[PDB]
């Protein structure tokens, strides 16, 4: 019938806008909560094209310094220009300590150090 | 506070809850 | 019935499940991204209720010990420390890198290495 | 080679877009 086909021309539009608003409130909200984990944490978590987490510090001292982190449970490091210039604090936190975490907020701190005025 | 759409909000009501845990 | 009526009910099948795998795949990436900053930074950062930013630590002493930040404005990038249970026993942390030093980043840097040394094995 | 249904494929050219720099 005419009536049915009226009835689900209007379902199709309505599944369609349900389907485009999801996608709009997504990207909006990700990026909010992008640029929040930015700037609290003080690292860029940037998801790579191998599936790997490369990581960038508020306080890095050069563009292009960057950290990549491997995903298995566990997380690797991977070798990278700025990996080699921060051994000794992947000896202490890394492998002594078994901690990202404690590793991180130790690069991000010295790094906060070098970075003041004056 | 023109209020959002059913559409927006419906959307917004299932994304946010999955920020949250 | 018709292969008009038909055709519809298969494009609002179709739609109806488009919504299906965008929920799913934005499932597990935001997860993806959200236990990954856990993993990397330590902190378990959940969205609240009104659209502020609770934290949690790897190494919390009790569950529901949090901290929650709050974004002053969405066309700006400042950001505010509010009161919570546990923020009351670290207002020296708070001091130092909070209020003199005005940086969030640093602050939970020295928060992450003070309750990593609390977390002994006994 | 388990594959990616089309309505599958659809969200992730959407989903990855935002996590990246």
């Amino acid at each position: 019938s005419s009536k049915e086909v009226a009835e689900l021309k209007k379902q199709v539009e309505s599944a369609e806008l349900k389907n485009q608003r999801l996608k709009e409130v997504f990207q909006t909200k990700i990026q909010e909560f992008r640029k929040a984990c930015y700037t609290l944490t003080g690292y860029q978590i940037d998801i790579t094209t191998e599936n790997q987490y490369r990581l960038t510090s508020l306080y890095a001292e050069h563009p292009g310094d960057c950290l990549i982190f491997k995903a298995t449970s566990k997380m690797q490091l991977l070798e990278t220009e700025f990996s080699h210039t921060v051994g000794e604090l992947i000896e202490v936190h890394l492998r002594r300590q078994d901690s990202i975490p404690a590793f991180l907020s130790s690069l991000t701190l010295e790094l906060f150090s070098r970075q003041t005025v004056a | 506070q023109p209020s959002p759409t059913v559409h927006t909000k419906e959307a917004l009501g299932f994304i946010m809850n999955m920020f949250q845990a």
